[PDB]
This record gives structure tokens, C-alpha cells and sequence, in this order.
């Protein structure tokens, strides 16, 4: 999936985002790009 | 006409044991008598019902009293006989050739 | 197989006792046809039984429809618990059952509708004398039967 | 045919898939000895005798976990996770309990992943962690109470709600698992059994975890209830002429089981709480009793040395082994997850598993109408 | 026109229950004393209930409906993309060590 920073936090924390980032899960093409396994 | 019905529901047959996979199913190849969406809605059922409801009044009133029969192959018209045994929607038309036959 | 005996049985499966009770008062001995005329019969007297033995037997058999319940199936993902899974089909047999994943039940649901269960120990001896008097020692076929009325007594004598 | 006639599982069809599975998994290649401290002592002097029976075997509500207690000394704690029998023994503990007596009963937490309640002989119960990352097996806490005699029995609740320990001559008590380990209740077993000095055999809690099941030695059964801290009697049927052995449950919540020492075995249903069917065994007494997880086989192991397998909707035999050259009590234990079994004694006192590479009943037929079906696209 | 008015309305009765595309069920339950669960009386979301009837439903361009899913096909990993991260780690190291310092 694929939105900005700023539509991330909508429905997220403001403190995870900081965490998510600098811990290498995230990546950005502003759009932020996660792959991720929820089924 | 019935590998369409077959290929349906068999891939959701294949899709309700990957999402709950708790359990496997093999059930028939039947007539699911209405979806999920249809069955329970009292919105779809009352448009459907006057739908019906007016056509009946075509076929109850005193003008249209010269009419074939629902069920009815044509045999003069060679266009609409040939449109009526071919089209993989209905038939109703090729069953009846196989029990005059 | 075919014919009268199997139409008679199939009367009593579904709903019809004034044809069947009119037939057997006079030819007493159409059983010793089959030992099916007494498993269907008395399926339909242990269902007019059946309410005034879960009042007679008032507390315990009030809660006994909570304790018929099964174990779920516990996974180890996270160890979650998750229901099992069944699915419904109409058959022409009339004893419920529960297969591997498919329960069965009898496609004519309407077939009660006629019969009336009856009230607490004045009107068992009065219906007593016309179905039970039918099937005389034949009652011992259906040994559920032969224990639900013998509680029926316990508990009345000592209320 | 007869295979790809009815495309549903009907009433006959299960009863010829299910002899099938149980002939083809006594074979060859479908049995595997567990490598457990006493195949190893009894291969030396074999090889190259002393018996110590099991005393329980328990498995986890997950499936993944089995623990087992010897006579003499110690538990035996393994750890499956898909890997048939041959992944790890995690711990076992030569002085588990204490150095001074046995270990008789054991019940894994159905909430917690990891712990078990072993109950001694003495009067006390030791609750204990089992360590996932070192072979090690640390203790919690260790319950106690005034007038304890000797407590035999412990159970948890299916829901992992209760804790139920019970003596055979003086008393019962019930811990709460919730708020902490306390006492809420005590009852005397005189007020239970009026007749006479009955000793209690067997327990069981019912699927929801508000009744108890309690089998005496006169051959009298209590159901007595456990709403919230209440312990009351509800009925008190006479079942059998003789100590009721062992009491099963239905998974899927329809009948109970009961056996006894004369050669009889019932099947009562839960709903009106009378007999339905009956089990011709008149062979010998019933020492163990198991149902699978779809509930369909039956296991009796008597006292002729001879395992059957009936189903639980009829009555009808499907399979029969006869093992008579051992010396065994053997065990028969199903999986609660998968249709494999583990029956006990293999040569003096062992362990076997038997196995197949489908899980259930309903995965076999699957395979077996998909071999069949190519046969007749096929012609 | 009456052979083709005939025609066309046994289609229509062959489209309603025969073929009949249906949705692939997933088992959502919320109280924990159910145990039991026949798959008959699984029915969709209200959310979902309420886009499906407003295809047959009179008055409406079919192209303006069809974008009701691409909103709602989005929002439904947006919901799960936030209880599938939250829930991932964030949760469960928070009940790691307290788990441990409650043993100690």
C-alpha cells in the first residue's frame, strides 16, 4: 500500500511512524511503501 | 452451457479453503437458490415483485389477447429459430428438442 | 417393501396416527410385518412426552439445554479459538444425524403441526390407553421410552 | 462406483473410509518407536526385567505438547511442533515433584502456553514452568490448605477457568485460576455418595466447564454443578454394578461415555440423560476409553489384552488387534487435533505413535475420490 | 416482438438463482459463546449491503457505483494494514517482558 506521512497518521501513531521509519520497514517512492504479510 | 455452472463454484469452493482453513468442503454442483445478497433484502425483492406485478397486467388486459406461447419454437422464421438454439442463456429451447426426440 | 406396508409407514413418519390407530385396532397383527411400525411409532409419542419430562425433572433439565455445547478448535498462532465449521442438508430420513462435517435433517418440517404434547399426569392416562395399548409389549423395542415413563413416576410420587 | 456415487459424506461411506484408515495405519511404514530413556534401557538389555508402568499422559489443548509421568520417577515433557515424534524431548525431571514421593495426575493450562499442575501424593499441588529456550523446568507457586489429606486427582477446566483437586475419601476443592490460586470452595464427599464409603475412581468436566462428573466405587454417578463459587449437587443416577472405570465427553457435545468393570459400556446422551446405545463387550473389564476428535471411533483396551474400535453412531465393530504376549496396562490416547493415536506398549513399557501422511478422516476420502475420478476421466 | 419478449424473460429467470455469481465467505464472530456456526446464515457487511443494492435499485449510472468499491476495496486494508502493524510488534514485546517481570 501506498499513501504519504501525513495520511499515515490519520489512522496510526505519530510515535510508531517515527519508529517504523529509522528501523528500515518503510520505504518512500511522498508516497511510503510497505510490504507487509496480513491476511 | 454446464461448464459455466461447473467453474463457478468450483474456485469458490477452492477460496473458502484458503480463507477460513479450518475446513475443507466438497458439496454439489446445484442451484445456490439465491446468493447471500439476495436472499435477506427487502429492497430487491419489492422492485422485482412489481416488475412481475406489470407484466401481468399486459397479459391480463383485453388488448393483448392474441399472443404465442412462452414456451413456443418458431418454425416459419429462420432467423429466430437459429437464435433460439444457440444462445448458451436459456436453454429451454434445446431441452425441449430432446424430449421430442 | 412396496404396497400397503410401506404406505402405512410413511403415514406415520409424517404426520398422519388417525389412519394408521383406525388400521391397527382392526388387524392387531400387521406387526410381525415389520419392526419398523414400532420405531416410528413411538417417535411420534415420544414427542408428546417430551415436554412434561423436562418440567417434571424441573431445575436440572431447564439448564440441561446449556450444557450441550462442544470444544472449539485451538490453533497455535497466536492461540486463538475459532468454531467449528458444519453445513446443512435436507434428507428424506427422519432421525437427525451428524456426520465427519454435515449434520442431516428430515426436509418436512411441518410435520408436528397437527399433534398437540399434553398436559402433566391427567392427560398421559388418558392417551396412554389408545397408543400404548397399540403396541402392547412392544414398548421394550424403544428403551428410551421404557425409561422416560419410569421417571415420570419417581418424580410424582415424590412432589 | 460406489465412491463416486454419493459426492456428500453419508452414513455408509464414512464407515468404509474409516476401516480403511484404521487397517492401513497398523502397517510398516506408518508406525515409529519414540526414542524415549526407556527404549533406550530396555534395547541394551535386549540386546545384550523391570517394570515401571505409566502413571498419565496428557496433551496439550494445542496439540504440540505431551507430557507423560512414569511410576518410579520421573516426567517426560516432549515438544511437537510439526515434526512427527522425532523433533525434541525438551526437559525431563528425575525429582519433579519432590525426592520423597510419585507423581499420579498431571493437567496442562489451557490459557497459559507453557505450565503444568502436578499433583503428588502428599498434600500438596506444584505448579511449575516448563523453559522453552533451556532444558530446564523451574517452579511457580506450590497450593496448600487446612484439613488436606491426600489429594490425588487435579483437573483443569476446558475454558481454563477452575482448578479441581479431590481426594478419594474426605474432600474436594476448587481454586480459582482468575484473580489468584484461592480456595472458594469445599465439599465432603459423604454429602456427595449418602450409601456408604465410597472412594472416587474418576472425574471429568463437562464441554462448557460447569458441570462435574463424578464416578464412584458402588457404581453411583453425581453430576454436581460449579456456577461461580456454589458446589451442589444436581442428580444422582446409579449407572453401573461396579466401579465406574473411566468417563469421556462427546466433541461435539452430544452424548457421554461411562465404563465399568463387568463388561459394559454406555453411551448416554446429555440432552434427556438416558441410555441410547449400547456396547456388546463381553469379553473382560474396560481399563482405558478414548474417542477421536470428530468423534466418530471408539477405543476400549480390556482386560484380555485386546484393543477394539467401534464407531459412536452405531454400534458396529470396525477393527480389532489382539496384543497378549505383553505385560502392559497399554493406553490408547488420540490427538486432539489430527486423527493420529498413540498406543502404549510396544515391548515391555514403550510408547508407539501411528501415523499416515493425511491429518483427518475427511482429508483420506478427499484423496481417495480425486485417485478414483482420474479412473473414470480416464475410460 | 413477443418472440422476443419471451425470450428475454426466461433468460432473466435463468440468471437469478442458476448461474448466479455469489461472494466467497469469511467467518467473522465476536462472542465467545457461540462454538457452533452452520454457514447458511453468514450474510455480508452492512457496509457492503448497503453498495451491492444500489445496483438494481432505479435511477443510477452503473460507472458512479463502480467507484463505491475502489473506495471501499481501499479502505478495508487500510483497516488492516492498521491492527496488522500496531498489533505486530508494538504489542507484543510490550507483553514479552512483562510477562517475564511478572514471574520474577
Amino acid at each position: 500500500l501506498v499513501v504519504t506521512r501525513a495520511e499515515w497518521e490519520k489512522e496510526l501513531g505519530t510515535d510508531l511512524v517515527k519508529f517504523l521509519i529509522e528501523k528500515n520497514y518503510l520505504k518512500l517512492v511522498e508516497r511510503y511503501r510497505i510490504y507487509d504479510d496480513f491476511s | 452451457f454446464y461448464s459455466k455452472i461447473k467453474m463457478n463454484n468450483r474456485t469458490r469452493y477452492s477460496l473458502e479453503e484458503a480463507l477460513n482453513t479450518e475446513y475443507y468442503a466438497n458439496y454439489d454442483v446445484m442451484t445456490p437458490k439465491l446468493p447471500v445478497y439476495m436472499k435477506h433484502s427487502n429492497a430487491m425483492k419489492m422492485d422485482r415483485n412489481e416488475f412481475w406485478a406489470n407484466l401481468q397486467n399486459i397479459k391480463e388486459s383485453d388488448d393483448y389477447t392474441l399472443r404465442p406461447t412462452i414456451m413456443d419454437i418458431s418454425l416459419s422464421n429462420t432467423t429466430c429459430l437459429y437464435k433460439q438454439l444457440t444462445q448458451e442463456d436459456d436453454d429451454y429451447y434445446r431441452k425441449q428438442f430432446i424430449l421430442q426426440l | 417393501l412396496f404396497g400397503k406396508i410401506k404406505l402405512l409407514e410413511r403415514l406415520l413418519i409424517h404426520g398422519c396416527v388417525i389412519p394408521v390407530i383406525h388400521v391397527l385396532k382392526q388387524y392387531p397383527k400387521v406387526l410381525y410385518v415389520s419392526e419398523s411400525l414400532s420405531r416410528y411409532l413411538g417417535r411420534v409419542f415420544e414427542y408428546l412426552l417430551n415436554p412434561l419430562y423436562t418440567s417434571m425433572t424441573s431445575s436440572g433439565e431447564s439448564k440441561d439445554m446449556a450444557t450441550a455445547l462442544m470444544i472449539t478448535r485451538i490453533d497455535n498462532g497466536i492461540l486463538a479459538h475459532k468454531p467449528r465449521l458444519i453445513h446443512k442438508y435436507k434428507t428424506h430420513e427422519p432421525f437427525e444425524s451428524l456426520e465427519l462435517n454435515s449434520s442431516y435433517v428430515f426436509y418436512y418440517s411441518e410435520w408436528n403441526s397437527n399433534l398437540t404434547p399434553f398436559a402433566s399426569v391427567n392427560d398421559l392416562f388418558e392417551n396412554s390407553h389408545i397408543y400404548l395399548s397399540i403396541i402392547g409389549p412392544y414398548l421394550g423395542r424403544i428403551p428410551t421410552l421404557l425409561s422416560k415413563i419410569s421417571r415420570i413416576g419417581v418424580a410424582d410420587i415424590q412432589k | 462406483v460406489d465412491i463416486l456415487n454419493q459426492k456428500t459424506i453419508t452414513s455408509e461411506v464414512a464407515a468404509s473410509v474409516t476401516s480403511k484408515y484404521l487397517q492401513s495405519t497398523f502397517s510398516k511404514g506408518n508406525t515409529s518407536h519414540i526414542e524415549d530413556k526407556r527404549f533406550i534401557h530396555v534395547s541394551s538389555r535386549s540386546h545384550s526385567i523391570t517394570p515401571n508402568e505409566i502413571l498419565s499422559l496428557k496433551f496439550h489443548v494445542s496439540g504440540s505438547s505431551m507430557a507423560y509421568s512414569r511410576m518410579d520417577g520421573s516426567l517426560t515433557v516432549w515438544f511437537i511442533k510439526d515434526a512427527s515424534f522425532d523433533k525434541s524431548v525438551e526437559v525431563y525431571i528425575p525429582d519433579c515433584c519432590g525426592s520423597d514421593k510419585l507423581a499420579t495426575d498431571l493437567s496442562w493450562n489451557p490459557t497459559s502456553l507453557n505450565q503444568i499442575a502436578v499433583v503428588s501424593n502428599s498434600s500438596e499441588i506444584s505448579l511449575l514452568l516448563i523453559n522453552e529456550k533451556s532444558l530446564t523446568a523451574s517452579k511457580l507457586r506450590t497450593l496448600s490448605l487446612g484439613s488436606k489429606t491426600k489429594v490425588n486427582t487435579c483437573l483443569y477446566d476446558p475454558l481454563g477457568n477452575w482448578l479441581l483437586a479431590a481426594t478419594k475419601s474426605e474432600k474436594i476443592y476448587l481454586f480459582d485460576v482468575k484473580k489468584d490460586h484461592s480456595s472458594v470452595c469445599s465439599l465432603n464427599i459423604s454429602d456427595i455418595s449418602q450409601e456408604d464409603n465410597d472412594v472416587v475412581y474418576s472425574l471429568a468436566w463437562s464441554n462448557g466447564g460447569s458441570h462435574i462428573f463424578i464416578g464412584f466405587k458402588s457404581g453411583y454417578l453425581a453430576i454436581l454443578k460449579a456456577k461461580h463459587g456454589i458446589l451442589e449437587v444436581c442428580t444422582k443416577i446409579k449407572a453401573h454394578t461396579g466401579p465406574i472405570t473411566e468417563i469421556k465427553m462427546d466433541p461435539w457435545g452430544r452424548n457421554f461415555i461411562t465404563g465399568s468393570i463387568d463388561g459394559n459400556c454406555y453411551v448416554w446422551n446429555m440432552k434427556s440423560l438416558c441410555c441410547e446405545l449400547i456396547i456388546n463387550d463381553l469379553n473382560s473389564a474396560v481399563t482405558t476409553l478414548d474417542v477421536c476428535h470428530l468423534g466418530k471411533i471408539l477405543g476400549i483396551c480390556t482386560e484380555d489384552e485386546m484393543v477394539y474400535f467401534y464407531d459412536l453412531n452405531s454400534g458396529n465393530l470396525l477393527h480389532s488387534k489382539s496384543l497378549a504376549n505383553y505385560k502392559t496396562d497399554p493406553v490408547l490416547k488420540f490427538y486432539p487435533d489430527k486423527s493420529w493415536y498413540i498406543m502404549s506398549g510396544k515391548n515391555d513399557t514403550l510408547s508407539n505413535h501411528f501415523v499416515k501422511n493425511e491429518k483427518n478422516l475427511i482429508t483420506y476420502w478427499k484423496d481417495m475420490f480425486d485417485n478414483t475420478m482420474i479412473e473414470k476421466r480416464r475410460k | 416482438t413477443f418472440e422476443h419478449l419471451n425470450r428475454d424473460t426466461l433468460r432473466y429467470i435463468n440468471l437469478l438463482k442458476r448461474l448466479s455469481v455469489d461472494l466467497a465467505k469469511q467467518v467473522e464472530v465476536s462472542d465467545p459463546s457461540v462454538t457452533v456456526y452452520e454457514m447458511d446464515k453468514w450474510v455480508p457487511s452492512e457496509k457492503l449491503q448497503g453498495i451491492l443494492e444500489q445496483y438494481c435499485a432505479p435511477d443510477t449510472d452503473i460507472r458512479g457505483v463502480d467507484a463505491q468499491i475502489k473506495n471501499y476495496l481501499d479502505q478495508i486494508k487500510m483497516a488492516r494494514a492498521k491492527f496488522g502493524l500496531e498489533n505486530k510488534y508494538s504489542l507484543k514485546e510490550r507483553l514479552s517482558t512483562l510477562t517475564k517481570e511478572l514471574n520474577h
